[PDB]
């Protein structure tokens, strides 16, 4: 009754028997753009359920030596149904989500994958090794698209910062042993109330493996982690020519 | 107007935020209240499931039987402007006489605060921040000497010229702010308002200031939010002559009126440059210190 | 007094007693702050909450 | 006198031992009633857990 | 107070709301004007004035 | 005033008389005290007290 759940948005509807009820990011439900809050003066366009809908963007395999990944958001999307074509042909964007993390086992599996969301998640270099070099991240790992980036480092989450501190922001742990699941919804997070969804990513979805996956030699050892997530409250506005970056 | 029952059913432009949790007020830590025995089946306060997301809600009350205590500690030096309203060196400015640096007599300082460890760590734990400032200016020789100079500091927006010279035509100043003071006078002090186009700074940009290809030649400007430049501070010792001494200027800045969102993990590697979080990759260090086995202190 | 409202603060959710000698606000001292809190925000952001003596999970 | 609140609130020195059970007359084995089938879920008499 | 009214500003549309110690009134801060304006006197002084429905020439 | 009540003579048996122009209270100044005493408690802390008059053990 905690454990079993229904997300239906849109035409697409996700089912959980081992569910560990629902973070709802820093208490608070996405919402529309107030009209004190906006400063644009074009009126929206908001689409609806042709862009707030699940997609199921990626599967990653975990293995027992898997260090971890990351993907940026809107830029997951970005290339993506409908909700893609508006971010696209729009300057301006702003909108919540639904992240639906998947990954199950059996019960004679175990492991912990902790499921979080950091905005402003800005990546940096190990500095040439010695940190006497100036080194940048290059686009396809600032911005990694649909198939996500792995962590280098994740003791310090590829940017000087303690993963055992990452539990301050919204987040869900998947324990094999417990659920198979984690669900995070988030509120749009900006100093601005719209913003372009190709040059600014809000945040990191981050899942990494703390306690290290594990099973006897016989049990299926292919364990999937899938990616779903749904756009929350849309809005587009500035609109000219389809521009992809 | 409208017809369809979906469109009057709809929820489509609600711009009231629910919100699930409210403050209270908490002027001092929670008291402790009487606690006894219990002996019970379906009531488990000890039993958590982390998976959820949430930090534990056993108390101390129903682990132990407590006693009552009264606690009247404050909460107050916790507060944001508690912990951040108290001056710190973010900038330093030399004036050398013979240098290789700023031999002329001027310098122009960039307003960026990230080049000193202390504040930057401080600031750091927060993702957008928002406030009024009090900066005060400190100067002497490099060996703390007091001597019967006059100086002029401008505060130099984007877009306002920045003086290329002591005689720079821009230091007419008829319309930024400048402060003219001696070094024998006490540190120069003023109040600075919340200057960006943005409604909060913000210490990280996920993201590029423009459009276009991203190739390596332009990775520099990862990171880059103009929202966070507000522009240059240059001193000048005021004369068409060279100085006689070699000085130099502290920069301390004191927040105040102060509001924070979006708190992060705290830096846990040494800083490298002022425009990233860059850390040398060959010294990965452990948060904190270690010990020889689990099992022992 | 009769002065700017162009304090960082102005329409805050807490009110502040400050000290100021000029027109503008954000000239004004820090003072004091409220004392509000909510740490349920940070430390128990879920949809459904559970209480102390339950099973989190059923 | 007492006044510190764990004192007030002790229950130390009860000397009343709370009983769960309590003595009914029986002076004759008990009856039985008349029954008919149940073909219910959920109602379970005849599985225990000893 | 009971000073001269020796300000650039005396008698003026707009009032102001300023600091002063001495017992002239130029001698006064610059203080807070009044937020008023008046575009048309510049943008539009035009003798017949046309709607931005209509069209100008007709 | 409307200050922090850090002082440390908070909640003192005796009221003092200061003054100050910070929002701590411990920036005040000493001030008056009140001029209570009690000498028995260090020259008389007998528990059956005897008179002046009468032979102090009988
Ligand atoms: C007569 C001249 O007196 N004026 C002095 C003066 C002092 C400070 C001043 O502006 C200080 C603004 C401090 C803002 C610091 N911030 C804002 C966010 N930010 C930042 C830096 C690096 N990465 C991201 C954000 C910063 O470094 C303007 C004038």
């Amino acid at each position: 009754s905690d454990r079993v759940a229904q997300l239906t948005i849109g035409n697409s509807t996700i089912t959980t028997q081992e569910a560990a009820n629902i973070i709802v990011g820093y208490g608070e439900w996405p919402s529309y753009c107030s009209d004190s809050d906006a400063t644009a003066v074009d009126k929206p366009t908001r689409p609806d359920v042709s862009v707030n809908r699940f997609y199921t963007l990626d599967t990653k395999l975990w293995e027992k030596s898997s260090k971890g990944w990351y993907w940026k958001f809107p830029d997951v999307l970005t290339e993506t149904g409908v909700f893609g074509q508006n971010a696209q042909f729009h300057y301006l964007y702003r909108s919540g989500f639904c992240i639906h993390v998947q990954c199950n086992a059996s019960k004679f599996h175990q492991g912990a994958l902790l499921v979080a969301v950091l905005p402003e998640y800005v990546i940096g270099t190990v500095a040439g090794g010695t940190g006497t070099e100036d080194t940048h991240p290059p686009y396809k790992q600032t911005q990694p698209g649909a198939d996500g980036f792995e962590l280098q480092h994740p003791y310090v989450l590829d940017a000087g910062i303690p993963i055992s501190q990452l539990t301050v922001c919204p987040h869900q742990w998947i324990n094999l042993r417990t659920n198979n699941c984690a669900t995070i919804i988030v509120p749009y997070i900006n100093a601005l109330p719209f913003d372009s969804a190709l040059n600014h990513c809000n945040f990191g979805l981050l899942v990494v493996p703390i306690s290290p996956l594990d099973y006897d030699q016989g049990a299926t050892p292919v364990i999937p982690i899938t990616i779903t997530l749904a756009p929350m409250c849309s809005e587009f506005a500035g609109l000219r020519q389809a521009v992809t970056q | 107007g409208d017809r369809v029952a979906d469109v009057i059913e709809s929820s489509i432009g609600d711009s009231v935020s629910r919100a699930l949790t409210h403050a209270l007020p908490a002027p001092t830590g929670q008291n402790t209240q009487v606690s006894s025995h219990r002996l019970d089946t379906g009531k488990v306060p000890a039993l958590q499931a982390a998976e959820i997301g949430a930090s534990s809600n056993a108390s101390d009350e129903s682990m132990i039987e407590t006693r009552c205590v009264l606690n009247s500690h404050s909460t107050a030096e916790t507060t944001l402007d508690s912990f951040f309203s108290r001056a710190g060196l973010v900038g330093e400015i030399d004036l050398p006489l013979k240098g290789t640096t700023n031999p002329n007599g001027y310098a122009n300082w960039d307003i960026d605060i990230t080049g000193y460890a202390q504040m930057r760590r401080k600031v750091e734990l927060f993702t957008y921040m928002r406030f009024d400032a009090e900066f005060t200016f400190v100067a002497c020789t490099p060996t703390g000497e007091v001597v019967p100079q006059l100086l002029q500091y401008m505060f130099v927006p984007p877009g306002a010229p920045k003086p290329d010279s002591r005689e720079s035509l821009a230091w007419q100043t008829a319309t930024n702010p400048s402060v003219f003071v001696k070094l024998s006078d006490p540190p120069a002090q003023v109040s600075v308002p919340f200057m960006s186009p943005a409604s909060a700074y913000q210490w990280f940009y996920d993201g590029y200031p423009t459009f276009g290809e991203h190739k390596q030649e332009k990775d520099l400007e990862y990171g880059a939010c103009p929202n966070n430049m507000m522009g240059t501070f240059s001193v000048r010792t005021v004369g068409t002559s060279k100085s006689k001494y070699p000085l130099v200027v502290r920069i301390y800045m004191r927040m105040k009126h102060v509001r924070a969102w979006i708190p992060r993990p705290m830096r846990n590697q040494n800083y490298l440059f002022k425009a990233n979080p860059n850390y040398a990759g060959n010294s990965i260090k452990p948060t904190g210190a270690s010990r020889t086995a689990i099992t022992t202190l | 007094s009769h002065e700017n409202s162009n304090s960082a603060t102005e329409g805050s959710t807490i009110n502040y007693t400050t000290i100021n000698y000029y027109k503008d606000s954000y000239a004004a001292t820090a003072g004091k702050q409220s004392l509000k809190q909510d740490p349920d925000k940070f430390a128990n952001p879920v949809k459904d909450i559970f209480t102390e003596m339950a099973a989190p999970l059923k």
